[PDB]
This record gives structure tokens, sequence and C-alpha cells, in this order.
């Protein structure tokens, strides 16, 4: 199982590729 | 004639890591409510607290660089500022440039601010809701 | 990523950031709270009276754990109980060469040999001076636990008739090695002082002494 922070880690990463494909948009 | 819990305190004194055993000698609990690698300990939360001195809120690649020779997680950096201000969310203070009793205060009139509202859990006030 | 799995539409991820942002939301709430209730005296799973070292055992010189057990406790342990990580890997050699004999002087040893390793097992502990004496067996599939004695055990230290040879697991599908193990030590020797190796964090029952990379 996923810790709080393991959690947090994924979805900060997640974002940052998100953010980044809404950039290179 | 053996006392165990006696034993117990002198054995982890004389070997075990500083994290597993406090000088007392008791067994620090706090380390095992956390998974192995991902310790926080107090010299990494004063480590935190003099990066946003000499570096600001905002720039945790900074800090790690600097305080934990790139080996900190930067998303726990992010989260445990959020602690020590607390505020859920902090953009309100990023790039600022701030002193270890500054942050006593501006978490203070936070928790301050953040009572009132009724707005405020686990030490932290919720600015922003949902 | 995966980069597959993820919307390249426009729409597809600003909903997912939408959604992302309310997760890491509900997240931080729980990571607080979690934190919160550490500082305020938590309790760990842990018991009060065990002795967590973490080390590597190839690494880790034995003498400073000598000295230190011969000094709080004026005699080396009754019972050293193993797990080794075969070939997370340690090559048979290293394993094997450790220097166990300066850890005890009486008492019994327990070592886990999945079937490949078990011939193994036997010779690496009969290096260390043991004599092959018993086998403890699991099933859940079976893994042996080969024991081995070394000294005088004809101290009213040690207990003659032994709970079982067969252990059985606590839960279904379970990996872990069984409870019953530390029971059946018990038996063996009651409120002495055993050593494990290669321990992980749900290995730890107060009076022992864990050493592990894990721990």
């Amino acid at each position: 199982k996923f810790t709080n922070l393991e959690i947090l880690t994924h979805l900060y990463n997640l974002k940052a590729e998100i953010v980044r494909r809404l950039a290179e948009q | 004639p053996l006392d165990f819990t006696q034993y117990a305190k002198n054995m982890r004194k004389d070997l075990s890591n500083q994290d597993i055993c406090l000088e007392d000698g008791a067994l620090n609990h706090s380390y095992f409510l956390t998974k192995k690698g991902q310790y926080w300990t107090p010299l990494n939360q004063k480590a935190l607290q003099r990066g946003i001195e000499l570096f600001g809120v905002g720039n945790w690649k900074e800090i790690n660089y600097d305080e934990f020779s790139g080996k900190a997680n930067i998303v726990e950096l992010e989260l445990r500022t959020c602690m020590i201000l607390g505020i859920n969310d902090i953009t309100e203070y990023y790039g600022k440039k701030i002193s270890e009793e500054e942050q006593e205060e501006i978490k203070k009139s936070n928790i301050a601010k953040g009572k009132k509202e009724n707005k405020l859990k686990d030490n932290i006030y919720q600015k922003l809701q949902q | 990523d995966y980069l597959d799995r993820l919307p390249k539409s426009k729409k597809g991820l600003q909903g997912l950031l939408q959604d992302i942002e309310k997760r890491i939301l509900h997240y931080k709430q729980l990571f607080f709270k979690e934190q919160n209730e550490i500082a305020n005296g938590k309790r760990s799973m842990v018991p009060d009276n065990s002795i967590p070292i973490c080390s590597d055992v190839t690494k880790l010189n034995f003498q400073a754990l000598i000295d230190a057990q011969m000094r709080h406790a004026g005699k080396m342990f009754d019972v050293i109980m193993m797990d080794p990580p075969w070939q997370d890997s340690l090559s048979d050699e290293k394993i094997q060469n450790m220097p166990i004999q300066s850890l005890q002087q009486d008492g019994f040893i327990f070592v886990w040999a999945i079937n490949a390793k078990y011939r193994v097992t036997i010779k690496m502990i009969e290096n260390w001076g043991y004599k092959l004496v018993d086998e403890i067996t699991w099933v859940k599939a079976k893994e042996s636990c080969l024991i081995g004695v070394k000294g005088d055990v004809d101290n009213g230290r040690f207990k003659k008739n032994i709970a079982s040879d067969v252990i059985f697991s606590e839960r279904r599908g379970q990996s872990q090695k069984p409870e019953e193990i530390y029971q059946y030590i018990n038996q063996l020797c009651p409120n002495g002082n055993y050593l494990e190796i290669f321990a992980r964090r749900n290995n730890l029952h107060d009076n022992w002494v864990s050493i592990g990379n894990e721990l």
C-alpha cells in the first residue's frame, strides 16, 4: 500500500506532467 | 538476575541508530510509524527551517541542494513548510524569505486567523477548502 | 506517467488537472493529520523491549555487538535465528562467511532454507560449529527451518520437550514467517536473550535483538 506522502508525490509528479502538457499546447 | 527492560534500554543506546532510540534509551516509536527510508528527523526539520531563511519558501530545489545534499523529497519539503506556517496552501508566501522567529509568528497568526473562521484542522488553517 | 494512459486532449487534461487538485487537498489533510497524531505521542506496533539495529551484516562488525552484549548480559546468546536473503540478494558466499561463532557459545540456532538452499544451510551451520538436531516445517507449500546445537544445553536454561516440529500459517496465503516460531523459541528458552539477523520490522519481539538493513 502507498503512504500519504507517496500518494502526494505521485499526484505532484502527475500534476507537473499535465501542466507541462497544457504548456506544450 | 536480569532485568530485560533495563537490558533493552542499555543495548539500544550502545547499538541502535540515533533515530531508533532516545538518549533516554527508550524506543523512539515515531520512527516505526513511518516507512523505512522516509523518516523525518529533528536534524532534518531544522535544515528545512534554515532553508526558508536562506532561499525562500518556493525554492525547494535550492534547499534540497544546499541542506539535504539533494536527498530530500521536494514534495515533503513543500508539505513540511505548510505545517511550519500553519495554513494548508502557501502560495501566498511563495518567494518569501522568512526567519525562524518569523515563521512561528506567521504560523501563530495563521492559527489565530484560523481558529476563528472555524477553518482550523489538525493545527493547520485551511485557507483552501473543497 | 504512464504517457499512454494520460489524456492528450485539452479537455481531458483540464479535467484531470481539476481532479488532481481536489485529490491533493484530500491527501494533504490526511498527511497533516497523520503527522500530528505522531507528534502527540502515538505508539508503534513495536514492543517496548526490543533492540532494533539497522545495519548490513556484511559491513557489520560483530565485535561491538559482542562487547555490548557481554557488557549488559554477561552471557552470549541462547538462540540465533536467520532467514537468509538467498541469491535483497546476498551471494551464498558472504552469508556463509559471516563470523557467527563469535555470536554464541552454548545454544540453539534456527535457519530458514528453501529447498534449493537446504543443503547449503546444512554445511554452513556445520561450519559454524553446530550439530544438526532438528527441523521445523511450515505448511501454508512448505519451508524448512533447520535447527542446530552447540555447547552444553543440559542446563535448566533449555527445556527438553518441544511443542511441535510442525508450524502453521497464521493467515491464509501468508508469506511472513509465522509467529508460532517465537513462541516455540519461548518453549526452548523461557525469558532468555535471542538474536535475529536479517530481521524485518514485523519480526520484532521484546527481549529480542534484531539486526537488518530494513529495520
